[PDB]
């Protein structure tokens, strides 16, 4: 159940026809690929956000037996963007149908990860005498900062 | 707010309204001051008393 930094690799490799029942491409594209993974999650740590991948520590190699850290149910976009940002590297171009499974599964990650800020009061706006900011609570006006 | 590294404070502008009924009314007391009166009774020297 713990998922290795290479399960998602077989993902795409035999999701566009590399891997299934044909050679594993050498173990060059093993390496090339998970290169591209770890600095594709270095830049996901910006527009998507952190989502608890474990990067490798002031040594190079981070190795395909590595355990990634990533819960199961990111897998296939995780997968999906990867085999996306790969394809060219084999002179290949996708497929419509690829597209919108891409699509259908990156949107199920960032409906994972909204928070809607909600905003607050001012901070000059006064609060009701309704309150009773004499006995019950104090300062009247909101502190709007924190 | 901040507002880039600086501490700009939100006008306050004071445009008092409440204050003219209040003038009107202690107006309305200092042109008629009244004070204590001590009416008299009926008795023969009462009056030389109140006075």
């Amino acid at each position: 159940l713990t998922k290795g930094e290479i399960v998602l690799f077989a993902l795409r490799k035999f999701a566009i026809a590399s891997n299934a029942s044909l050679t594993d491409v050498e173990p060059q594209s093993i390496e090339d690929g998970v290169n591209d993974l770890e600095d594709m999650m270095s830049e996901w740590m910006i527009n998507p956000g952190d989502i608890g991948y474990a990067f490798a520590t002031g040594d190079e190699q981070p190795l395909p037996d590595d355990e990634s850290g990533l819960p199961r149910k990111y897998k296939h976009a995780v997968g999906y963007q990867l085999l996306l940002r790969m394809l060219s590297d084999y002179s290949l171009e996708p497929t419509p149908q690829v597209l919108s499974n891409a699509q259908r599964s990156y949107d199920a990650l960032m409906t994972d990860t909204l928070v809607v800020p909600s905003m607050r009061r001012r901070g000059d706006f006064p609060v009701g005498q309704g309150n009773k900011y004499d006995v019950f609570t104090s300062d009247r006006y909101y502190p709007g900062d924190l | 707010t901040k507002l880039d590294e600086q501490f700009e404070k939100y006008p306050k502008f004071e445009i008092n309204k409440v204050a003219t009924e209040l003038n009107r009314i202690i107006a309305e007391y200092r042109n008629n001051r009244i004070t204590v009166k001590f009416r008299p009774g009926d008795r023969e020297a009462s009056e030389e008393l109140a006075n």
